[PDB]
């Protein structure tokens, strides 16, 4: 037992919210930097739930068309897929038909989630009653965003019911390992010191929600 | 859509690894990490959750065990040591600043500069007060 | 070569070797195209090969062949057709004979067929493409798989082509297409490629759709694998007619009765999720095309026009039967369950309230046998269903149609608030919260608003999902008291209003609210925060201690509130309706500018102070000290009454927040906040006057930082000057207005995107030149050396906004303010105005777009000017 693993692939288009979406659920983080990917990378996701551990390997994909590297080729002998949109630009939006095309041309009857991204940003653009794709073609659809944690963990949830067969499944507390004692030389300590005084120097940023 | 299929596996025995382990706090908390790789410092978010002080049963170590909501993914879990203080932020009277050298959240030791922060200031000065309390018993049982 | 371990390279996860593939893939190609693409043609068609290569080989020659980007595909396809010939007749064979020997569904060999020809068609390069694609299709001995491939080959062509190439062969297309669709074909596989290759190509056949031989045999297949065994079979049949619906409404009168009402209403009715799910959207569908349709009516009808679609009202006449079932499944629910899963379940209340917002009154008589049934089921199923329906019908329906029925069903609604079931009591609370805000004149009189006050005080304390709904209904039902009859007197604000009873138990079990260990869910804290800003606005004169004393205690929260004014976003408690947008926004600054009454100083010197700590606290910089900066000029704002006299607290702070200049949006709100301070009191702004002129002007002449900037320091050195001036002279403005007139006008006086900034700047300098006079004339006589009459300034002014000569571009309305102002200074101030009479006359020109704007802000001052200048001459 491989503890059972799963290839997904993100798409959607430029901006829209992947490498941030998945930084989050990686480290647990929020980039404000805007990097553009070139062509694809592989992160592993692991989740637990009641019935064992559940292994994604995340293909983000470029929604640039200068750096596509290979386009479709990327969707293949995928298991499911997730369409991001960013809900504050219509254009993200009026793509989903193209990149579910882009898709089932590859994939033959795979789980597809469609998630509407920065949803927290107010203004919203793209309204939820004009959010009619997944009426259309039998999908889950979900409101995110990756800045506010909101819903962030859904669509793996979703993900993980369907493609064992469980629709009354849930994740469970991770197992907490007993972490080691090690010890470190002096002047390590000292340099530590030195760290942790300019670190109660600076600030922490801003937030709420705690 | 639909793949439901034979990886579909049996529903075992779920251990957190929290047990032979006496709960003797938890509280509603946000972590943050200190990016001290990436030359120029910055703080990072680690996480939001219930952090707890764990002791052993007969062992008597003290640990710290905080948790993500919703996932329940670990973003922090190591001991305590004595010469481990919590220092105040620049001006903040809800947040504590402390340094480790083996922190096991990803199950790889990393040295971490790590900073909590609370609601209000009642249950940072509860969590002080248990955090020393803690540190002090760990100093005496090491003295002897 | 070595192409197939490149190719197979293709799905590893490393990245080391994802990259090394890509840049041996893309060396070849940029190397020798066709060569290339032989080679990969010859990997695709050999059977030997994985499918891994072949499928990567596959994808290689579709993305050699077109792109997303409309250019990129027109020049792939330019590439390709010129190509030898030889060349691309060997990769249109190898391609070609690839259909029926690929052993896995998806077929990669058809993204290639259609791809070259939509690239060859339009040319006539590939005239034995289409027969051989029919002659397998109809070939009685044709394989699953060749049958297969060419179907989703003729999907794709149709997809992907334009429109209008292929008219002249869609006949045969069709007719492949029904072949394969029909009902006596031995494999499910072909028809569902069949029905899936129908649905890809129903825009391609809008002409064969107008002519009814070819209409009645599309509908007849369509409705006939409707009934297939087949599960997917089904539920493409009913997304194909569902499409056809959306694309072809004039054409379904015939085919809506006897064919298409009872295969939905039998698909409503499955036990399988998917087709139930597509008979649902069948409807909600034809619900959205009829409000379209109403919508077009609508217009048509206030043009003074015949539509030019008429409606046939199928929901209408489908209501009887429609509405039972979709009751029935809003009772297929579990206990633990997700409010937003996408089943029938959820999709019965869409469709549901879709019927309602279409129909209107004729839905009511239709539901309410089964609220008035199951309201008291012993199944928590069917009282849940009761209430999500009796929620559902509230909008679209008359509010007078609806008001008995809601005053008799409220004890019932009050009693299931504590119903023994989480998810009636929820759904009890969202009803609630949607009666109080769509209904307002019906829960606030008479005999059962007690206990509903009493029922939602209770619930304050429920779970987080409730009490949000409670809130909601809390912030409603006090908008719809103070906005109600009840609210009498002239004295513009209530003696007393229905909540008057129980005001200070509401505000105190809000804030008790607000302080909850869990207050982070469902933004619940955010909630309170937002009610308890709207009952103290609305409120009555005889509840102003609790008033006070609520703002005195969320005042001292300014910070974390503040913090909290963008973390709301809707999404909970306040559905539906938004307005004024953010938690604080303005809705902070009306609160506190309503508020003000009897003096109550005291909330001035807490704001004060909670800002000024926040600012210490901050420790220098601070983005969100903006959020800060612009409540400050809310306070200062109209708020005379107690804060035209501020002078004591922000004063000596005024540059140590104007200080952060790294930010822009900061920096242009703190220049209009110094433009609304300086007209306050005209006392304390003396001493930081000259340092926040330097300090500016230092900014602005090198960060540049021009565009945004510029325009509002301008303005507000005007708005200074109209007071306090004297000691700068005037090189300071004669100097930029002179480099902005040579620069930024004379070059590329044009266009539509930059005029905005030309102009606005332009009016912002003659008001500035406005001020300065006004405050240099001292008002009595000239109080001023005077030596800055006419020399400096007349002079300059006619070579300034000369420019408006060259284009004359449309700055409508202001500009005649502009000029009246002109008139009256120079009128009011020397002599020497009649050279500018003796300048060019754009300035008439100037008065001619300004007059375009009718008479009231166009005439009005242009004709001061001229008055002043008759009156000068007359003095003359
Ligand atoms: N306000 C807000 N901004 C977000 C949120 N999520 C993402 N962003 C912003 O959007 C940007 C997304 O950039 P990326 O992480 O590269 O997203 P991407 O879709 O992978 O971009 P490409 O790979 O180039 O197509 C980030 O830099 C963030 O600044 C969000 O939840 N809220
Ligand atoms: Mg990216």
């Amino acid at each position: 037992e491989p503890q059972v693993q799963f290839k997904l692939v993100l798409v959607g288009d430029g901006g829209t919210g992947k490498t941030t979406f998945v930084k989050r659920h990686l480290t647990g983080e929020f980039e404000k930097k805007y990097v553009a990917t070139l062509g694809v990378e592989v992160h592993p996701l692991v989740f637990h739930t009641n019935r064992g551990p559940i292994k994604f390997n995340v293909w983000d994909t470029a929604g640039q068309e200068k750096f596509g590297g290979l386009r479709d080729g990327y969707y293949i002998q995928a298991q499911c897929a997730i369409i991001m949109f960013d809900v504050t630009s219509r254009v993200t939006y009026k793509n989903v038909p193209n990149w579910h095309r882009d898709l089932v041309r590859v994939c033959e009857n795979i789980p597809i989630v469609l998630c509407g991204n920065k949803v927290d940003i107010k203004d919203r653009k793209v309204k939820a009653k004009s959010i009619v794709f997944h009426r259309k073609k039998n999908l889950q659809y979900y409101d995110i965003s990756a800045k506010s944690n909101y819903n962030f963990e859904k669509p793996f949830l979703w993900l993980a019911r369907k493609l064992i067969g469980d629709p009354n499944l849930e994740f469970v507390a991770m197992p907490a390992l007993a972490p080691p004692e090690v010890v470190m030389d002096p002047a390590l300590a000292a340099q530590y010191e030195h760290d942790l005084e300019v670190a109660q120097t600076t600030a922490l940023p801003e937030e709420d929600a705690a | 859509h639909f793949q439901a299929v034979v990886p579909a596996p049996d529903e075992q025995e779920i251990a957190t690894l929290e047990e032979d382990e006496e709960e003797l706090f938890c509280n509603r908390a946000k972590l943050f990490r200190f990016a001290s790789e990436n030359d120029l410092p910055e703080w990072k978010e680690r996480g939001t959750g219930d952090v707890k002080l764990l002791k052993h049963k007969e062992k008597g170590a003290i640990r710290l065990l905080m948790r993500r909501d919703k996932t329940l993914k670990i973003c922090a879990n190591h001991y305590i040591t004595p010469m481990m203080e919590l220092k105040p932020n620049a001006g903040s009277d809800r947040a504590w600043v402390w340094n480790t050298h083996a922190d096991f959240a990803d199950e790889c030791p990393k040295p971490e500069l790590l900073a909590i922060r609370f609601l209000n200031a009642e249950n940072a000065q509860k969590f002080k007060t248990k955090f020393e309390e803690c540190r002090k018993e760990i100093e005496e049982r090491e003295k002897k | 070569m070595e192409l197939i371990t490149i190719l197979e390279k293709t799905v590893s996860p490393d990245r080391l070797e994802l990259e090394a593939a890509q840049k041996f893939l893309e060396r070849a190609a940029v190397e020798n195209l066709p060569t290339f693409l032989v080679e990969l043609s010859r990997v695709l068609a050999n059977p030997g090969n994985s499918q891994v290569a072949r499928v990567a080989a596959g994808l290689q020659i579709k993305n050699s062949l077109t792109s997303k980007d409309p250019d990129i595909k027109a020049q792939y396809q330019q590439r390709w057709l010129a190509i030898d010939a030889n060349a691309r007749r060997e990769v249109k064979n190898y391609v070609l004979h690839t259909l029926g020997t690929e052993t896995y569904r998806p077929s990669s060999a058809s993204q290639c067929v259609a791809g070259i020809a939509c690239a060859e068609i339009p040319v006539n390069q590939w005239p034995e493409l289409i027969p051989q694609l029919v002659a397998n299709v109809t070939n009685p001995n044709s394989t699953e798989h060749m049958k297969e491939s060419t179907l989703e080959a003729i999907g794709y062509i149709c997809q992907d082509i334009d429109p209008e190439q292929l008219q002249d062969k869609s006949n045969e297309i069709l007719t492949a297409i029904i072949q394969g669709m029909r009902k006596e074909e031995p494999s499910n596989n072909v028809k569902l490629a069949a029905t899936n290759a129908l649905l890809n190509s129903l825009e391609f056949t809008k002409a064969n759709f107008d002519k009814e031989s070819e209409r009645h045999f599309i509908m007849q297949v369509v409705c006939e694998a409707t009934q297939c065994p087949d599960t997917r079979v089904r539920v493409a049949a009913l997304q194909n007619l569902v499409k056809i619906m959306s694309l072809y409404y004039q054409y379904m009168e015939t085919y809506m009765g006897p064919a298409l009402f009872a295969i939905t209403i039998e698909a409503m009715k499955s036990d399988i999720d998917e087709v139930a799910l597509q008979g649902i959207e069948f409807w909600s569908n034809v619900c959205d095309e009829e409000m379209d349709l109403a919508i077009e009516a609508s217009e048509a009808a206030e043009q003074g026009r015949p539509p030019e679609h008429t409606s046939k009202f199928y929901a209408k006449g489908a209501l009887q039967y429609l509405v039972p079932i979709l009751t029935q499944t809003l009772t297929k629910q579990d206990e633990n369950d997700d409010d937003d899963d996408w089943n029938p379940c959820k999709a019965a209340g869409v469709c549901l309230m879709l019927l309602a917002t279409c129909c209107e009154d004729d839905i009511v008589p239709h539901v309410l046998p089964f609220i008035k049934e199951h309201i008291k089921n012993p199944d928590w199923r069917y009282r849940d269903a009761a209430v999500m329906a009796f929620g559902c019908i509230l909008e679209g329906p008359e509010p007078s149609q609806l008001k008995p029925l809601v005053i008799q069903a409220m004890p019932t609604l009050i009693e299931l608030m504590k119903d023994p079931s989480v998810v009636v009591r929820d759904t009890a609370a969202w009803t609630v919260g949607r009666i109080c805000e769509l209904l307002p004149e019906a829960a606030i009189n008479d005999v059962y608003l007690a206990p509903l006050l009493q029922c939602l005080i209770e619930g304050l304390s429920a779970e987080p999902r409730v009490a949000s709904n409670v809130c909601w209904a809390f912030s409603s039902l006090a908008e719809a008291a103070y906005e109600a009859a009840d609210v009498a007197d002239d004295q513009e604000e209530p003696a007393t209003y229905c909540l008057s009873s129980s005001f200070e138990l509401i505000v105190q079990k809000l804030l008790e609210t607000t302080d909850r260990p869990d207050g982070h869910q469902n933004n619940l804290r955010s909630s309170a925060y937002e009610s308890l800003m709207e009952i103290v606005k609305n409120s009555a004169k005889d509840c102003y201690p609790a008033v006070q004393k609520t703002t005195l205690v969320i005042m001292e929260r300014l910070q974390q509130v503040l913090q909290m004014e963008s973390h709301i976003q809707s999404t909970s408690d306040r559905i539906q309706f938004n307005d004024l947008q953010s938690l604080l926004c303005a809705t902070l600054q009306n609160v506190l500018r309503k508020v003000q009454h009897q003096d109550a100083l005291q909330i001035s010197d807490v704001v004060m102070a909670s800002l000024l700590r926040m600012f210490q606290s901050t420790a220098g910089s601070g983005g969100v000290q903006e959020d800060a900066l612009m409540a400050v000029s809310t306070l200062v704002e109209v708020l005379g009454g107690e804060f035209l006299k501020y002078m004591e607290a922000f004063k000596p702070f005024l540059g140590i927040g104007l200080k952060n200049y790294a930010e822009y949006q900061v920096c242009l709100a703190a220049v209009g906040l110094v433009g609304d301070l300086c007209r306050a009191l005209q006392s304390n702004i003396i001493p930081f006057c000259d340092e926040v002129m330097q300090l500016l002007l230092e900014n602005l002449g090198n960060e540049n930082v021009h565009r945004s900037v510029k325009p509002q320091i301008l303005s507000v050195f005007g708005d200074i000057a109209l007071a306090i001036g004297g000691e700068f002279k005037k090189y300071l403005e004669v100097v930029l207005n002179t480099l902005q007139q040579a620069s930024q006008a004379q070059v590329d006086k044009s266009d539509y995107d930059m005029v905005d900034y030309l102009n606005e700047l332009r009016e912002s300098c003659l008001e500035a030149y406005t001020g300065i006079v006004q405050g240099l004339k001292g008002d009595q006589e000239n109080v001023h050396p005077d030596v800055m009459l006419v020399q400096p300034r007349v002079e300059f002014i006619l070579s300034f906004i000369d420019h408006i000569a060259g284009d004359e571009d449309h700055t409508d309305g202001v500009v005649a303010c502009a000029a009246g102002l002109i008139g009256d200074l120079c009128t009011a101030f020397g002599k020497d105005v009649l050279k500018l009479v003796e300048a060019r006359p754009m300035i008439h020109e100037l008065l001619t777009e300004g007059r375009r704007s009718k008479t009231n802000k166009a005439k009005t001052l242009a004709r001061w000017a001229t008055k002043e200048l008759r009156k000068l001459k007359n003095q003359a």
